[PDB]
């Protein structure tokens, strides 16, 4: 009987959409599975989990301790019921979230922790990815729980409806008060959150500007894509650092990625490598991106993409 | 302040791996290794804090074998004091992983009374992203991950942190761990007049066992293998017959 507990991951008061690929994972096990909410405001985003299909259990944590998901607050609780309920499996969505907050509870549980997962063989076997994507490592746990973050974009999402969980409200905490969360600035717009969108835009070091990304935006607007950047172009100014695609930044698999002037480095490649459908503009046949594309035009973006976003404008 | 950075040996990141015939892991003899690049990164940020003067001594540390004297001679010459090497045999060294690191990181911390762990955010070869979160979860110390900016406040950390959704803001009390993430700074060249200095300064050799560390793990690797072969698909001509064939397979 394997009894496995899902982080929850939500900010301002939404469910992120990682935790719907997190609960099909934990679906991989054959057994029960709970899903805890810890946060500030947590009574829509546990309402919503009680329509998730695959939940058996919504556990509800809502204090103000837990104001910006802070580790050192999540963890004691995160430890509080696993004392109670004592789950074989503890997991959460690869995200910048789960990354973060997973092995501090493997730590204080004295168990090696497995990162970003892409297939669950068995309870205890687990399949992930090392060297940039480049190998696939397949790994036995044999620890009194198993603590794993899971590759989002390797798991399709559960059903928003169907479900019917209970809920219960969980263990309050006492304030461990080491850490302090200040402030966020957060990237806004009208895109899809890059990490689920669909289609994917992406520009490298070709596109000179930062200016010049706007063709991008155009284009991406065409397609109601997300919009994505090789390191080069985070570097040189030209988009903020969280629409990196790659080793250090987002996973992505969207149906559509289309690469602008990025040239395929290996570490962009293990950040959309997946991807369905891979599309290159790029004006070097040597590329990289050319070995891995289905799809080529060996040609200036400054022609391409305008055309591009024109002809997609009709049909 | 006193600094601890720990450091890895890893596989060059412009190398292409080859997968071992038996499947128990890549090849790493005779392929170039280097620092972590993220360890880089958290070096370069310790020598920061001491140039600002608001750090007395950087130690850098690496687990495993012989050749991580290098890495740490590597971390010397690019500003660090002295050097601590947590010797493990090569083949023992293959089973190494955040556990037995962080665990060997916590014992120096207090051993060493140190106030900053520095990590890098990740290791481009086990990929674990691990190692500084669990370092923190045993010493019960707050953690700032994936810092793009550190500012030491008396005795407080405020920490510029990459999320998801952009930027968050924190501040940690003192003693802290923080972990590197690639924006955090640019890492200097090392001259060889800082190369021929940093082999003045000193490495002890201690073992994971004098720190009370046990090696054991309930982790194990079943096998290692290539992901699946993708080649090269088709040219097209015009940016016309791009958008056909991507309408025509159902991608537009
Ligand atoms: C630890 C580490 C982690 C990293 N993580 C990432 C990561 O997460 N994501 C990432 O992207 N990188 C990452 N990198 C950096 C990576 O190695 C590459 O340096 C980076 O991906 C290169 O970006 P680029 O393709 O835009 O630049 P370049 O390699 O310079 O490619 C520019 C391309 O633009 C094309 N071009 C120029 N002009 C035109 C034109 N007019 N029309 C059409 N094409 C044109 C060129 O042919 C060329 O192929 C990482 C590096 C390190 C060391
Ligand atoms: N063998 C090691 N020796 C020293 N530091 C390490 C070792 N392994 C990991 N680290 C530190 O932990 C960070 C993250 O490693 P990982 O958790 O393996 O991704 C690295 O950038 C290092 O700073």
């Amino acid at each position: 009987f394997q009894s496995t507990l899902v982080i929850a991951e939500h900010a301002n008061d939404s469910l992120a959409p990682i935790t719907l690929n997190t609960i099909t994972a934990a679906t991989r096990l054959g057994g029960e599975v709970s899903c805890l909410v810890a946060g500030t405001k947590c009574d829509k985003v546990a309402q919503d989990l009680c329509k998730v299909a695959g939940i058996a259990k919504v556990l509800v944590a809502q204090h103000d301790v837990y104001k910006g998901l802070l580790p050192e607050e999540l963890t004691p609780l995160i430890l509080a019921t696993q004392k109670q309920f004592n789950y074989t499996h503890i997991c959460a969505g690869a995200s910048a979230f789960g990354k973060n907050l997973l092995p501090r509870v493997a730590a204080k549980l004295e168990v090696a922790p497995i990162s970003d997962i892409i297939a669950i063989k068995s309870p205890d076997t687990f399949v992930r990815t090392i060297y940039a994507g480049n190998a696939l490592c397949t790994v036995k746990c044999d620890e009194k729980v198993k603590v794993f973050s899971v590759r989002g974009t390797s798991f399709d999402a559960a059903a928003t409806s169907g479900g019917s969980a209970s809920s219960e409200k969980a263990s309050s905490t006492s304030p461990v008060e080491i850490s302090e969360w200040l402030d966020q600035k957060l990237t806004k717009s009208d895109r899809p959150e890059l990490t689920g969108a669909k289609v994917v835009v992406s520009g490298g070091r070709g596109l000179k500007s930062g200016e010049n990304f706007k063709l991008l935006y155009d284009l991406a607007d065409q397609l109601h894509a997300a919009v994505g950047a090789s390191r080069a172009a985070v570097d040189a100014g030209f988009v903020p650092n969280d629409m990196q695609v790659g080793q250090t930044g987002k996973i992505v698999a969207p149906e559509l990625y289309i690469a602008v002037g990025i040239s395929g480095a290996i570490q962009h490649l293990a950040g959309m490598k997946d991807s369905k459908t891979i599309v290159a503009i790029n004006k070097d046949p040597e590329a990289p991106i050319f070995q891995v594309a289905d799809y080529g035009i060996v040609a200036d973006l400054f022609k391409v993409v305008p055309e591009m976003t024109e002809i997609l404008k009709k049909k | 302040l006193r600094v601890l950075v720990a450091v890895k040996r890893v596989i060059d990141y412009a190398v292409k791996i080859r997968v071992k015939p038996d499947r128990t892991g890549v090849v790493t003899d005779g392929v170039k290794h280097s620092m972590n690049p993220f360890c880089e990164i958290a070096v370069e940020e310790a020598v920061r804090l001491k140039e600002k003067k608001l750090v007395k001594e950087v130690i850098a540390v690496s687990c495993g074998p012989a050749q991580c004297q290098e890495t740490i001679r590597t971390a010397l010459a690019m500003g660090a004091d002295r050097g601590i090497h947590v010797e493990v045999p090569p083949a023992e060294a293959e089973r190494l992983g955040p556990l037995q690191v962080a665990r060997v990181l916590a014992k120096l911390a207090e051993k060493e009374k140190v106030d900053l762990v520095l990590l890098g955010k990740q290791a481009i070869d086990d990929d674990c992203n691990q190692t500084g979160q669990m370092t923190a979860g045993f010493l019960d110390w707050p953690q700032g991950t994936f810092a793009s900016q550190v500012t030491l406040e008396g005795d407080k950390l405020k920490v510029e942190r990459a999320i998801d959704g952009g930027l968050e803001t924190l501040r940690l009390k003192l003693p802290a761990v923080v972990t590197a993430d690639l924006r955090l700074n640019e890492p200097r060249y090392a001259t060889l007049p800082n190369i021929m200095k940093a082999k003045k300064k000193k490495i002890e050799v201690i073992k994971p066992g004098d720190l009370g560390v046990d090696l054991t793990s309930k982790l194990s690797v079943i096998s290692v293998e290539d992901p699946p072969q993708r080649t090269a698909g088709v040219k097209v001509e015009t940016t016309e017959d791009l958008v056909a064939k991507l309408k025509e397979i159902g991608r537009i």
